[PDB]
């Protein structure tokens, strides 16, 4: 029994232990109550706005797409306070673990960010955080390692399985199922089990909400599609969901190519992975012929997430959103290109996003077109892997 | 088959508890697991519970998550341990065999064709760690479809509604980790899990009114600290298992 | 013959070879043309606010304060596109290049920060920019300057001297000495010859004007004092302008105490420096007793300014505005203080000014105070820095 | 005194033109700089431009920056460039001194005190590098009353109400980086700067109606490249200077 339904067609559901059912339930009761609670919603409002920097501006792109009919905008997430649109989705789950009255908040993270996001709302509002992250992970992010400390998070090392993303998020359920009394799963992406992939994209639809409103406002018109990366599904469905209805708007969710979809190497598990049932949700999934979870590969650590949220799958199934995937060298012009032309360092995760668009401009450079690219991030971050690549 | 109400009926005639063990298909090698599984019958284990190494147990302590990479380590898939089922059962035709499965092995190929392959074999019952009773129709339909019971998890946070549920679907016996009210809805019998590694655990779960206990992790324990020798492993195996069924009876 | 006043009491002034003095002039008539031009300030609105993100937060940190009759905010500056208050004179000075038909920036930076600003705005803007840098600062900010290239700037070592700020800061006069025709030198801080502490000044003015307009949206009345660090000026005079008239308003600059003002390791010239000529303008600067400029020290680079902008000198001198220091362990402790208490991470610069607030609650908590610091950059990039002294 | 007035009327009675060589004192060192000047008066030199070391001579090219990192890295220091320019005076009375300054070595322990020991160690001019016409009051003033002539550039992007201030406040001579309209004005009389390296250029100055040249860097560049023999150096400064000097006459 459930409030809302948990699946988005075939995808979805609740694929946890039974031990953890009550939990899941409690919070969807919770997030319904706080959805229709204005108190909730004007504190939430407050802290998007006075503490992480919303509404967050819409950028047009001159210098890019000159000589095209295209006109492009960039949804700037990556001004939002923590520099990625994660912010956004932790600060609603931090006031739902408080309206819970918990006081304890469990995070999972792969490239650190959401890592981050989760303690640095924790430590606003006052909660104590600890945060699993995949050994493997650790050793590569000392930056976002660090950061979480010095907000006071709690970081935990995991080497369990191949000590990456999944495994945290294996851990973090774990903890969980012994906690939910006092502590709340800040789960990082709009994926998992039901309520979460409901709860991330009600948290993350302002994107779409303001990109609609400024695209009018500057446009007086809609965009003719709205293009986002497709890591786990959060910043994607952050950017979709008010656009849904509006038909005539194209919805384009991009995952990593990796080395090239045929190389195997890649993260595209919506269009090239195989349903499966993990992570508490049967969603598409990177796995072997025997079922096995394999990890996601990309340039971008961010876009590590081996399955994506039900919602998108159900999307695409319909033909509501299309789905296309971008390697890495293509996400390395893009970046490259965002730096000199519109002096925008943006996060590799967001560069696929903006390949993507830039590949739909140039492909067809007399066709006019309103574009709208979810720039989900700032890539500062990246500077030193994309150093390492150039020359 | 009926070897769960076999067992049970046998073990009531002589006022005895169950004492299921635990193991994880191939921990630590396909060679050792198949001896380790037959000490543990010869020992006095009444059903067994076994694990298919998956890649992400998130329904699991530290001692599983190990157990399973012992198993990857050695190469342990999901045919060879169906390969390793069948060997089993030739060997041993009365055992209760259950399996303890993640529901990504099992909706993989397809569900149906999961549980036509647990019946071919010869498995009694499977356990779907991540897959509550909410999600569980497809899953409880194909197993009783295949002559193969399902197994249902009675949480410590349970509630009324859940116990009927769990009365209602499970068969075989239910997997808990209260008793009257189980036993009021009819559910199968109650084996209780977690936390059973001593004789007195056992002994407190019979004359707690359950019909049996399971051992969830003891077992892979011992396996863990004598990984260096073989011959030590299954002699420890003996005299634990030994004892924990004695204190059932 | 100039057409603003170039000095601020005894303070400021036009002293460099006779050669830039039309450059100058030509700026300044251009500046005095750009302000009365509607259409000007209308552009400037729109990248400040489409491109660049403002208005910016004004965040109220209650955790910080608790127990203690103090409210504190924070203006955010560390939220603007680029991760510091930079970004907002690098657009205007962009643009009055533009006006005076200028196509190449030349631009001066210590630790980089002013590099990345420049570099941006001129890619945004259709510039060629080049900027020089310190060697010494060139090797120990290769973030930055990696950044700089991505952006399409040229960046120029500079080995000369100290092969600091203050070197780069001749080079680029140099420079501009044969280029100003076609090149725009933009100046990185409130200091230098005259036009430029009036320029960058009504450049970064918007910061107080908001910072006025939030405090009394939210307060209904102004603060009691604003605090900002003084490195160079630039940030310091944004905050400080549209309250310079409000005399009910304390203005409290902080200046790099260093290791601590009597080891003479400091960055404090206002209050302990003397007043010399040097970078062409009368101002206190930090030099030997011989005459000769010295270095500024600093736990952080951003505050290496040698000097201080005449404005500052001349609001200290009528006693307007007061002027305090911090040391780096103080900013270390407010660096690490806000973390850990409100999840932002601020720039060790912009932590001298936290610290100085937090010293003013600390020492008197039962005093009722309403203080804004200007919180004038992110700390990511000091991340590395703090890591190595902690523990 | 009136060194400059007497050196070009000297110099106007025999159509004669001026040339002065510019070096840092102290480069490369104390007692080298002392011989390389008296080379450069031996050698043919009218008048001296002399430079003090400056932290950041922002206002100068690398041969400038390269000689005062030789000076500072000999130690020079304002007070021994005075002691240095004492030394010279006392062993050249007639020959006009110019200094360039940059305008903190001026204004830090004052500007009255600093013309005042000028005057008294026997210095005729200065020329503050960074001290355009528009902020010269105070030093030029200062400069009067201790009977040091200030002089002012005459950059190339001048126009002419600068031409017209630069001839009202300058004295002894302009230095020019045109010479009808100073003439016109009765400014001092111009030495040209910029650029003189060879004999053809002296000549070329004086053909255009300038009364001089100045070598601002073209002495330092000789210097730089015989930093390893003191010996060559002097050798070669001697040859260049007389060879510069023919050319003016
Ligand atoms: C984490 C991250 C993503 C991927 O996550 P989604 O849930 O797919 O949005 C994308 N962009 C940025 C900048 C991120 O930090
Ligand atoms: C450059 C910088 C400063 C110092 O410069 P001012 O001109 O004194 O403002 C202060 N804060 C930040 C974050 C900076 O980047
Ligand atoms: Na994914
Ligand atoms: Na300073």
């Amino acid at each position: 029994t459930t409030l809302l339904n948990p699946y988005f067609g075939e995808f979805g559901g609740m694929y946890v232990p039974q031990i953890l059912m009550p939990a899941l339930n409690q919070l969807e009761e919770a997030f319904v109550s706080a959805q229709k609670d204005p108190e909730f919603q004007a504190q939430f409002a407050d802290l998007l706005k006075n503490y992480a920097g919303r509404p967050t501006a819409l950028t047009k792109c001159q210098n890019i797409t000159a000589g095209t009919r295209t006109t492009l905008y960039l949804k700037r997430e990556d001004l939002l306070h923590g520099g990625a649109h994660k912010t956004n989705q932790v600060l609603g789950q931090a006031l739902l673990a408080k309206r819970m009255g918990k006081s304890e908040i469990i995070a999972e993270t792969g490239a650190g960010q959401h890592g981050v996001a989760s303690a640095l709302a924790s430590a606003l509002l006052g909660l104590k955080c600890r945060i699993y992250m995949g050994a493997k992970d650790v050793e590569r992010q000392s930056p976002n390692v660090f950061r979480m400390r010095l907000m006071g998070a709690e970081v935990i090392p995991v080497h369990s399985g191949s000590a990456t993303l999944k495994d945290a998020c294996n851990e973090a359920l774990r903890d969980w199922s012994g906690s939910y009394e006092t502590a709340h799963y800040m789960l990082g992406t709009a994926a998992g089990p039901h309520p979460y992939p409901t709860i991330v994209r009600e948290f993350q639809r302002m994107i779409g909400e303001e990109t609609k409103a400024q695209i009018l406002d500057k446009e007086g018109r809609l965009p003719d599609a709205v293009i986002a990366c497709v890591g786990g599904g959060s910043n994607a469905i952050g950017m979709f969901a008010d656009f849904i209805n509006d038909t005539s708007v194209g919805l384009i969710g991009v995952e990593p190519g990796g080395h090239g979809i045929e190389t195997g190497e890649h993260g595209a598990p919506l269009k090239h992975g195989r349903v499966g049932i993990y992570f508490g949700m049967k969603a598409p999934m990177m796995q072997t012929a025997d079922g096995q979870i394999e990890e996601s590969y990309s340039i971008s650590a961010g876009l590590d997430f081996p399955s994506v949220g039900p919602q998108h799958a159900y999307l695409n199934s319909i033909g509501r959103a299309d789905y296309v995937s971008i390697t890495d060298d293509e996400a390395l012009e893009a970046f490259k290109t965002l730096c000199r032309h519109e002096g925008i360092i943006p996060a590799l995760e967001s560069s696929h996003a903006l390949a993507h668009a830039l590949k739909m401009m140039r492909e067809q450079p007399e066709k006019e077109q309103l574009l709208v690219v979810n720039l989900s991030g700032r890539g500062d971050k990246d500077i030193f892997t994309v150093h390492d690549i150039l020359k | 088959m009926e070897r769960y109400e076999n067992l049970f009926a046998q073990l009531n005639d002589r006022r005895e508890g169950a004492f299921v063990p635990f193991v994880t298909l191939g921990d630590p090698g396909i060679e050792q697991s198949l001896k380790i599984i037959d000490t543990l019958i010869d020992a006095g284990a009444d059903a067994l519970e076994l694990g298919v190494p998956f890649s992400d147990p998130l329904a699991d302590g530290p001692t599983i998550q190990n157990a399973n990479l012992r198993a990857f380590a050695a190469g342990v898939t999901p045919a060879q341990c169906f390969e390793m089922l069948a060997i089993i059962r030739e060997k041993h035709p009365t055992i209760p065999i259950g399996l303890l499965m993640y529901a990504n092995l099992v909706f993989n190929n397809g569900i149906d064709a999961f549980y036509a392959r647990c019946e071919q074999v010869g498995v009694d019952s499977v356990l779907v760690a991540d897959v509550p009773v909410e999600e569980s129709a497809p899953f409880r339909q194909a197993a009783l479809r295949h002559n193969i019971a399902p197994i249902f998890i009675c949480p410590p946070n349970a509630d009324d509604d859940l116990l009927r549920q769990v009365a209602s679907y499970g068969r075989g016996y239910t997997y808990l980790l209260l008793i009257e009210k189980l036993k009021e809805y009819h559910a199968a019998p109650a084996l209780q899990g977690f936390g059973i590694s001593s004789p007195e655990q056992v002994s407190a779960a019979v004359r707690a009114g359950a019909a049996g206990a399971i051992s969830g992790s003891a077992i892979v324990k011992i396996i863990e600290k004598n990984l260096a020798s073989p011959k030590q492993m299954l002699a420890e195996l003996r005299s634990f298992v030994s004892a924990m069924k004695a204190a059932s009876r």
